[PDB]
């Protein structure tokens, strides 16, 4: 039984004050839209989005000009094909979930969009489930068609190996090592569930500072208003 | 001719209830949760009403719009996060007032004591509804679970429970008398604070030691203004670095997966402010005994007056006392992280004494270490 | 009322609190054109047309 | 003293008094963001949109 | 309950001195570092103990999960 | 009394500052959201449009048709009086560049979709009840009340034309 | 020993607002409805809440919801046509509060008065927005003709109407936040009708002679409750009779259509209740004017207590003035008429001087009457 | 897959055509309006209706 726990990687936005790396964003996004698209799902996050955090304006037009999404009816009523543009959200793979959980022999990938937010553990925990499928142990044989993850909660997961060595040629020339890969698509997901973090990191800086002077002079206000009780000699003469 | 602030007839109210009122010159920090509270809620009522206006309570769209209000609207998620954790600030503030009351004799006040316990229950309320709107596992399934828990009252129990809970599961129906519920709810919530001041007003307040403060009431406008204001900014200090760097710290993951009555999440447990009670759930194998306990978990506060045997209000001079009143605290935070934890053989026997050690102290334990110190004391 | 407000008195009056509620009519000004981030007003104004 | 002047000036009138208050507002809000900004990029060297966009 | 009706005193004199003359931190560390150790030696005997048994009681309870989750060899 | 005020003063430019960074957040979040500002004005199109066509598209909540009104029709059009229509409105004002009209898809009388290069003028035909419309925008007579209604489009860098 | 009834706190209160409270003997019918007001107000909250709970804000379900309430929910049809009935009968009453105000010189009670003239702005709002949620054709259409009204506002008015809708037009989101102000808003009605109430609690409430009733003055609960109940009796009477005969009577029948944008409704009208000030702004040509008449033709309650120079107060006394009145109320009949007609020949004409004419006779006719009224009395 | 089968008294009653646009290109362009509402929506009630179809 028992389950790993995912060790605390040293993620470049671990920091209190540290954002994600956007190139790296940028690259997690690519072997999303490579490898991971043609099974798995993000729903919410637009192409839209990408604009200004990880691409710019007409490289996310090119990007969603590359794919086909379906368009409402037609002249005749005919459900039609048309090129996608950044109002559009991300092309998900097959339409139904049960469709989906058919094709993948029985088990459906969850949408990306809040899975590192939703698993316990998030980006170390997504880490440690792509670059962790092991050698099944003795006496622990699993199904046909399965796969042995230890960081699996149940130690079988569904997934043919996901990230091998080698799979996708980075755009910017970043070597197609496992590990690379995992990672940028790691931080990719990051930023996919909070897309807000260099802006909240942000706030939090403000709030840090502005209340790192607002305590002390509220403080002294206090203490002004308060001075004439806290210094208030008393006496007693009775007749 | 006159001043208008002791005689015009709102001014009249406010400068009697805020700036002249003779408050005890000596209240600590503790007092200052007090009007936390009334500030946690306005903080967090004029957040909630902006979700209302991107939030749609279908059950077919509710998680899809929280998603909408997290990632389309503009700031949409400072108002979210500052929704949830200003929440959880205000059950923190509620548990240190509560604390505070108990502790400082302020329990023998009565009518603010139990309009307390009222408003505690309606707020407890709210935010158990608040938590199933998001529309995720954890929200659907702690419903379930949650209102099922009421079916063990006898007879009418399972058509209480076909009636609040809309039949069937928890579905579409259920959702939006929740929202609904929820809605209205905290402005009962302000009609009872308003109610509590007015009881407590005519009383004064308990300062530290106990003893009557008539011989040194301050006003209230130039001192406690400012000293609630630090206080709320403080509160600020906490609500903004968990909004702002730790969003989800208390809240559970899966809660950001939409939910399916298809699948059962791992663990099935609550918010953190609601652990304490349900793991006394746990603690009596009965579903009607489990019931009543959970109930009277809450019902003993109003108890605690008539269970002061103590000659002295406060808990300053009553050490012995003191030791019970922090081994109380130590069980509910031990009570609290047993909920957190699911039920095997470590954590059974120990919610169990917990909850036992529980009732104990708060009808036992007490009363009766209160009679031994009066007997220390020669009185 | 009409003839009660005129008095030399009166605008004695009027002629002290002239400064104060007109630079309070200033402050307001000032204070508004800040909260609404009134471009028209503040790119004149130095070192705060940057923001822009 | 410079705090005697201050009082004289800008702080007996309570009405001047909130004259100073918005135009202290005013700097004090974009010297705020201008600091508090430029400390974040110091910190994230690289990392933000406004680091890469020379590339593209 | 307003002042005026609140209680009967007599012959106590109160001194008391203007805010804009006393300084607002009069002897801040100095004088209030003595004074918040004494606090804590005050109350530290009666708060701790309840406090640090729950966290022997959390200590136990997670090797004892922890321990009873594994499996024994037979 | 300077620094006892100087510091309440502090004080209140700081919460001056707190309270516009926050009532600004709110007042934002009660606008126009970015799914409605990215998805909805938005209408670039490209040249593609070629003379005497109708390419027309869904925006907002309603088609547009791109008209590439050619020299002829142009024509026609300027020979069309302005005093016996309806609700009389010059082609001057209907349309700024004559090769390129920018119009709504909805006909006023119930809806639905006029269908181009008809009603007997030659410009649009509304069938549900039959109303032919003016081929520059306009109507120049038949059940629906009044023309056909002109979006605020912009014709910046005709190649890639905006419809607001 | 003392009364429970004027020593509790709560009960205190309520003994010196409706139980002991002295009251004229000769209060007419014409204050019953004030109470029933106060009852429209709580019979409208409370099945406000129950449709709440069946009512999905979105423009994907909102007619889909409404309609599931008035089929499919158990009494649900009776729920749905009682809000809409009872938000018509709410007004009715207003409007005679207004009338009764007006008529007896109620307008000496400044305070009171200014807070009645906020209450019924915020009931205008309240129902203005309230019609929008069932999304029907005539709600969208109206609420676009209603909204963009406010883009005649010079400079920053175009932005507003950006606001306002939450976007470029009237959608789901204007949907939504219309939802929300409509559930917060009655409970600051309620607050305001609170500090209405304490207001003229103060002075007392004005006979129809206007003399002051000091010297016969009668307890309020042995009489002015069961008189208030006759008239919430009265009221429900008429209420329901609308409700279970004529349901859609005062409602147009094109709200009963899925709100398509692609189609123009034949004539958008709002309720019987808005079209006098509707047809006001349809009066005057200028679009900035037009508001401003609009918003006048509410706000001039405000001038009527500087507006009166007789020496009586009430009107029983002052038939010249009961003429006036009279015609004033024709007048506004008028004005309702005339908005329920399209702006076609001769209603423009007839629009435009019933629209003078109001003003005419609020701000002239009545204090000129008024001076030759004193002048024909010796004084 | 969609599949069909003999509907129930679950089941609304059965629409015509798929999507409106369908409706409108399949008869003239024209939309058949809902009949659920068509008798409390037009001015008149069901005296319209008949008399429109006498
Ligand atoms: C160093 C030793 C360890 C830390 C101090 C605690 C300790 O050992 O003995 C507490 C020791 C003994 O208690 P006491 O002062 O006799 O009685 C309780 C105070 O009156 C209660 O406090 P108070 O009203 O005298 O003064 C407020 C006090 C404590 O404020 C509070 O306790 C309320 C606000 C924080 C609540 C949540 C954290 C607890 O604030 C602080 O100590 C620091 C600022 C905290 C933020 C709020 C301002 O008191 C202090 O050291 C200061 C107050 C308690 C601090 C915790
Ligand atoms: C829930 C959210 C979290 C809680 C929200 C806030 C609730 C409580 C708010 C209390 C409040 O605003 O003021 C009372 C509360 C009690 O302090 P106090 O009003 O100066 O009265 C102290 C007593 O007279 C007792 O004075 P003493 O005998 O300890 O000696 C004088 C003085 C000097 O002693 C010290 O300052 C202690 C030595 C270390 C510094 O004591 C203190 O300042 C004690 C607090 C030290 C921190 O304020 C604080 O605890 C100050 C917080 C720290 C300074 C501002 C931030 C930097
Ligand atoms: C003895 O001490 C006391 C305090 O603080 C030590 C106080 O703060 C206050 C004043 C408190 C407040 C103004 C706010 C806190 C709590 C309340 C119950 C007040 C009423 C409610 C609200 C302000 C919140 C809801 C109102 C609106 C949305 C009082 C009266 C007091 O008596
Ligand atoms: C969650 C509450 C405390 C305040 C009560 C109301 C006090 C008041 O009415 O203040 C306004 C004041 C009224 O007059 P006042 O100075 O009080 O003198 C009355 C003499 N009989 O007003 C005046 O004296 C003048 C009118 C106000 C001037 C304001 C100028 C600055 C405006 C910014
Ligand atoms: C951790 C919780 C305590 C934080 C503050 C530090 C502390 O232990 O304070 C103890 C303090 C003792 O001071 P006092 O109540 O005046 O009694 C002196 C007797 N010689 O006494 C207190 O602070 C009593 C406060 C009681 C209410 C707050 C604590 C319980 C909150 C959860 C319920
Ligand atoms: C209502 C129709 C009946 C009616 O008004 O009867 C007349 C009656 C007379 O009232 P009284 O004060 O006895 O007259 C003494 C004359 N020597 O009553 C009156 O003359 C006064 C009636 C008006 C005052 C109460 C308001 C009732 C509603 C009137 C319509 C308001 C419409 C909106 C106006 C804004
Ligand atoms: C060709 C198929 C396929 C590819 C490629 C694939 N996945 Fe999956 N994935 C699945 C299936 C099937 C499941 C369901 C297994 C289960 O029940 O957990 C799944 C489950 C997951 C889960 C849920 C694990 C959990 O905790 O339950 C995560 C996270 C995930 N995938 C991430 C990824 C990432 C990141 C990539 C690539 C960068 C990827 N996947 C590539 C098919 C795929
Ligand atoms: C007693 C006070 C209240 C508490 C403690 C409370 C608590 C909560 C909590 C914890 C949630 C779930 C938030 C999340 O999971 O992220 C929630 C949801 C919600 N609450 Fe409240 N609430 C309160 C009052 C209100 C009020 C007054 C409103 C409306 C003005 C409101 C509107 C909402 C809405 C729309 C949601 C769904 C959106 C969301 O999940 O954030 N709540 N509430
Ligand atoms: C809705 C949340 C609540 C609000 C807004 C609220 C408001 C207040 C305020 C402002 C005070 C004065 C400040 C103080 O003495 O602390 C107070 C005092 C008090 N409250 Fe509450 N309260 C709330 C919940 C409770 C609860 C849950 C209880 C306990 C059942 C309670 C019992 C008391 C008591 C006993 C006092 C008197 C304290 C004293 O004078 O020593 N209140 N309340
Ligand atoms: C001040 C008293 C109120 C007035 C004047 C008022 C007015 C209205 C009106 C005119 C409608 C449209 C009725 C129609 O469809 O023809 C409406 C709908 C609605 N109101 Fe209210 N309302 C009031 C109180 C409330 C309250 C307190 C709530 C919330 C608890 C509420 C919730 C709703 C809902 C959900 C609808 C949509 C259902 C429907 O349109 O039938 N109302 N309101
Ligand atoms: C929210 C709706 C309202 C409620 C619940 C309400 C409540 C009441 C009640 C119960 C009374 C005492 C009975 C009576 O004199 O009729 C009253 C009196 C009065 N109300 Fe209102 N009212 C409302 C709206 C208004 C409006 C719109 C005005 C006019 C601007 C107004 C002005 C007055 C006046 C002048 C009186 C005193 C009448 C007299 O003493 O003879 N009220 N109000
Ligand atoms: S809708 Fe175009 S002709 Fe009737």
């Amino acid at each position: 039984d028992l389950e790993l726990h995912a060790p605390s990687y040293p993620w470049s936005h671990r920091g209190l004050l540290s954002s994600l790396d956007h190139t790296s964003i940028r690259r997690g996004f690519q072997v999303y839209k490579q490898v991971c698209s043609s099974c798995h799902s993000m729903d919410y996050v637009a192409y839209r989005h990408l604009v200004g955090v990880c691409y710019t304006e007409e490289e996310a037009k090119a990007l969603a000009e590359e794919v086909e999404v379906q368009d409402g009816p037609n002249e005749d009523g005919e459900m039609f094909m048309r090129p996608g543009k950044l109002s559009d959200y991300f092309p998900k793979p097959y339409p139904n979930p049960e469709a989906a959980r058919a094709a993948n022999n029985g088990a459906l990938p969850p949408d990306l969009s809040y899975i590192v937010r939703a698993r316990h553990g998030g980006e170390d925990y997504v880490f440690s489930l792509l670059t962790g499928y092991c050698e099944p142990p003795t006496g622990v044989s699993l199904r046909e068609g399965l796969y042995f993850n230890p960081y699996f909660p149940g130690q079988a997961i569904a997934m043919a190996p996901p990230i091998y060595n080698e799979v996708l040629e980075f755009d910017d020339g970043t070597p197609a090592t496992m590990s690379q890969v995992a990672k940028d698509v790691c931080t990719f997901l990051r930023w996919a569930s909070e897309p807000e973090h260099d802006h909240r990191k942000r706030m939090g800086l403000k709030m840090l500072m502005m209340m790192g002077l607002l305590l002390p002079l509220v403080y002294a206000m206090k203490r002004h208003k308060w001075s004439v009780l806290k210094s208030r000699k008393l006496a007693y003469r009775p007749p | 001719m006159t001043n208008i602030r002791k005689s015009h007839p709102l001014m009249k109210i406010i400068n009697n209830a805020f700036i002249d009122l003779p408050a005890p010159s000596n209240i600590s920090s503790w007092w200052n949760f007090g009007s936390l509270l009334g500030i946690c809620l306005i903080l967090q009522i004029l957040t909630g009403l902006f979700l209302a206006m991107h939030y749609t309570s279908d059950t077919t769209t509710a998680f899809s719009s929280v998603t909408h209000i997290c990632r389309d609207v503009n700031y949409g998620w400072v108002i979210r996060y500052l929704h949830a954790n200003g929440a959880s600030m205000f059950f923190i503030c509620l548990f240190i007032h509560v604390g505070r009351g108990l502790y400082y004799g302020s329990y023998m006040f009565l009518e603010t004591w139990n309009i307390g316990v009222v408003l505690l229950f309606t707020v407890m309320a709210t935010a158990f509804m608040g938590y199933v709107l998001p529309w995720g596992q954890m929200s659907f399934w702690g419903a379930t679970v949650i209102t099922n828990l009421l079916s063990a009252i006898p007879y009418i129990g399972t058509d209480l429970v076909e009636w609040i809970w809309g039949g069937f599961s928890v579905d579409k129906a259920t959702l939006t008398r929740f929202f609904a519920f929820h809605f209205i709810l905290p402005f009962i919530i302000t009609a009872l604070a308003a109610v509590h001041l007015l009881f407590l007003h005519e009383t004064g307040s308990n300062n530290p030691t106990g003893i009557s403060s008539d011989m040194d009431k301050i006003p209230f406008h130039p001192y406690y203004t400012i000293k609630d204001i630090l206080g709320a900014l403080f509160m600020m200090l906490i609500l903004l670095i968990l909004v702002l760097f730790s969003p989800d710290l208390l809240g559970d993951p899966d809660n950001y997966t939409p939910a399916n009555p298809l699948n059962t999440p791992p663990h099935i447990k609550p918010e953190w402010y609601f652990l304490f009670a349900y793991a006394i759930l746990r603690s009596i194998p009965n579903k009607l005994g489990g019931v009543l306990a959970l109930v009277a978990s809450i019902l003993i506060l109003i108890l605690m007056p008539m269970l002061h045997t103590s000659k002295q209000r406060s808990m300053m001079f009553r050490p012995l006392s003191q030791c019970l009143f922090w081994m109380l605290v130590a069980d509910l935070i031990t009570l609290t992280w047993i909920g957190g934890q699911p039920v095997e053989h470590p954590f059974i026997i120990i919610g169990q004494l917990a909850s036992i050690l529980y009732f104990l102290i708060i009808l036992v334990l007490m009363p009766i270490t209160s009679i031994i110190e009066n007997n220390l004391l020669k009185w | 009322m009409l003839s009660r407000f005129l008095g030399p008195r009166y605008r004695e009056l009027a002629r002290n609190w002239i400064p104060t509620a007109s630079m309070w009519g200033a402050v307001g000004a000032v204070g508004l054109v800040w909260a609404t981030d009134w471009r028209l007003i503040l790119d004149w104004v130095p070192y705060i047309n940057g923001k822009f | 003293t410079l705090t005697a002047r201050l009082y004289s000036l800008l702080f007996r009138r309570t009405s001047t008094f909130a004259l100073t208050i918005a135009v202290g507002a005013l700097f004090f809000e974009r010297a705020f963001d201008q600091g508090a900004d430029a400390i974040y990029e110091h910190i994230n060297q690289g990392k933000l949109w406004k680091h890469i966009k020379h590339k593209y | 309950r307003e002042f005026g009706h609140l209680t009967r005193m007599r012959h106590v004199i109160t001194y008391s001195l203007s805010p804009f003359e006393q300084r607002a931190f009069p002897h801040y560390f100095t004088k209030g570092i003595p004074n918040v150790l004494r606090r804590t030696r005050a109350c530290i005997l009666r708060v701790a103990p309840p406090f640090v048994v729950f966290y022997l009681v959390y200590t136990w309870g997670t090797q004892e999960f922890e321990k009873s989750k594994r499996k024994n060899p037979a | 009394k300077g620094f006892s005020y100087l510091i309440t003063a502090t004080t209140t430019v700081g919460v001056a500052y707190a309270a516009k960074n926050a009532v600004s957040q709110f007042v934002s979040s009660m606008s126009a959201s970015a799914d409605v500002l990215a998805m909805s004005k938005i209408e670039i199109k490209l040249s593609d449009i070629p003379e005497g066509k109708n390419m027309a598209f869904k925006w907002r909540g309603k088609p547009l048709f791109v008209r590439h009104r050619t020299k002829k029709e142009i024509d026609q059009e300027a020979a069309v009086e302005v005093s016996q229509l309806r609700d009389p409105q010059h082609d001057l004002e209907r349309v700024k560049k004559p090769e390129w009209v920018i119009l709504i898809g909805v006909c006023t009388h119930l809806g639905c979709v006029p269908i181009a290069n008809a009603g007997d003028f030659g410009g649009y035909y509304c069938p549900c009840h039959g109303s032919h419309y003016d081929a520059s925008g306009r109507i120049r007579k038949g059940p629906a009340p009044l023309n056909l209604e002109v979006p605020t489009y912009e014709f910046t860098s005709d190649d890639l034309v905006i419809v607001g």
